[PDB]
């Protein structure tokens, strides 16, 4: 395991009390256990080496919903033209749509 | 310093689903031997083309249409050419733009 | 030009025929068959306009054959493999216990496939017309059974294929 | 952008024939029926009855 | 006791599909003109037993297909 | 199920008092269920359990 | 290839 020591900051003023400070410690790269594995609170000798559990549940959605439709339509244009010519009627309108070269 | 820390985490999957869909269409036409007819039922959506560039608005058919060109013998046998076509609009091939 | 317009692909099954006969009943014929489905692998994003990608299979033959006969227009077997291993120089070697110095990783796979047809000389009494008109009155008659005795829906079914 | 493009729903047809005086004739007619069904299910518990 | 160590994704599907027409030679008086015709009749009569006695479109309903 | 053990963290003054921290804890995540679960106040040598 | 792999059939129905 890591060692635990007391280092002196380089810099520091030398009546300055010390802080903690280690050997060679390795903190491994939790690839795909990332956020998953406290490290940041993890005491580096390290006690309590299991953990084994479990966290579940289901959720769930009701549903009654129920409808009908109807649509019912009669259209009866009616027309006159002679022999040889042409009639065009349009009962209805116009919308305008922008259309360009 | 030598040591490891591992672990593993594991997914339930439970999921189960079926599905059926039923359709007929009958169509029908009228034509004079030697004309033709044309038919639409369904509706037009409209598509952004224009030439060149990277505007110009058409507008596409879709659902049932049908167009008949028929020709009639002496012996009532019947030469045709005949398009059928049906489409409706799929949400998931649909791009938002 | 540029660097719009909007274009409409078809993908699916896709068939075209396009044959001709003789006074022996002798079929000479191009045929185009095309198999052809969306690919989300090779789908590109563009900005939100999703271009996708397909896998196909297609086969655009010319050929004549007698009446009746199947004839494969094409097939194919392709088998593929590929290893590759990192290891440390001595450790790696040792029988089994290498495993623990040693990654390996592999693939293999095989596809097989086959495009075959047939043509026919028929009318409409045939056998091969009279099977897909059987075909369809079976389909209405699922489609009829299915729905509650009293739906409007089944009245609709009753009166088509009439 | 703010110009509504609109869609439509359309009967259309065109069509060339020949009659008597006074006959009536259809040019077209249709009869369209479609369904569809959808089943979520857990799988055992949802194959009981009721 | 594997399907706890085992994952599965299972997909299957059908389609069928028949498109066939029939050609016939008819006038204005033939079977088939006249059911067509038949049918809208009913539609009419469908739509005028809807709605009710007083209305104004059960006019309009009556005033058409003549 | 997890330990908890008093720690003082590298590069504080040996003075100050130590701090709360762990052994091996795992907390795993919530597919579907995010958001639906409280994680942060969970007493992690979890009491009451359904 | 391992002996009753399905490649070890494709390989051998191959370059017939």
């Amino acid at each position: 395991g890591p060692r635990n020591v007391a280092t002196i900051p380089l810099g520091q003023d030398l009546t300055q009390p010390p802080v903690a400070g280690t050997g060679v410690r390795v903190t491994p790269p939790l690839g795909s256990l990332n956020g998953a594995i406290d490290l940041a609170n993890l005491a580096r000798p390290i006690a309590g080496t299991t953990n084994f559990g479990i966290i579940t549940g289901v959720l769930s959605t009701i549903n009654f919903a129920l409808s009908n439709g109807d649509a019912y339509l009669i259209a009866n244009p009616q027309l006159s033209a002679r022999s040889g010519g042409r009639t065009d009627f349009l009962a209805g309108g116009q919308v305008p749509i922008l259309q360009a070269l | 310093n030598f040591g490891i820390i591992t672990g593993v985490l594991s997914t339930i999957n439970f999921a189960l689903s079926n599905g059926d869909a039923y359709l007929i269409a009958n169509p029908q036409l009228s034509a004079r031997s030697g004309g033709r007819t044309d038919f639409l039922a369904g509706g037009q959506v409209p598509i952004l083309q224009a030439l060149a560039a990277g505007q110009n608005v058409t507008y596409k058919d879709y659902g049932i249409k049908l167009e008949f060109e028929p020709r009639v013998d002496d012996d009532n046998n019947v030469s045709m050419r005949v398009l059928a076509d049906v489409s409706d609009i799929d949400p998931a091939t649909s791009v938002s733009l | 030009a540029a660097g719009q317009n909007v274009t409409y692909k078809d993908y699916g099954i896709k068939l075209e025929f396009e044959p001709r006969v003789d006074d022996d009943n002798n079929v000479s014929m191009r045929v185009l068959a095309d198999v052809s489905d969306i690919d989300p692998a090779t789908s590109v994003s563009l900005n939100g306009f999703t271009v996708p990608g397909f896998i196909t299979r297609r086969s655009n033959a010319e050929i004549n054959v007698g009446d009746g006969q199947t004839m494969v227009i094409s097939g194919l077997v392709n088998p593929k493999t590929a290893k590759n291993v990192s290891k440390l120089p001595w450790l790696g070697d040792i029988p089994i216990l290498g495993n623990l110095f040693k990654s390996t990783n592999f693939q293999s796979g095989n596809t097989d496939l086959v495009i075959l047809v047939t043509p026919r000389v028929v009318s409409a009494a045939s056998l091969e017309n009279i099977r897909q008109v059987s075909q369809a009155v079976e389909m209405k008659d699922e489609y009829r059974n299915t729905l509650p005795k009293g739906s409007t829906t089944r009245d609709a079914v009753d009166r088509t294929l009439g």
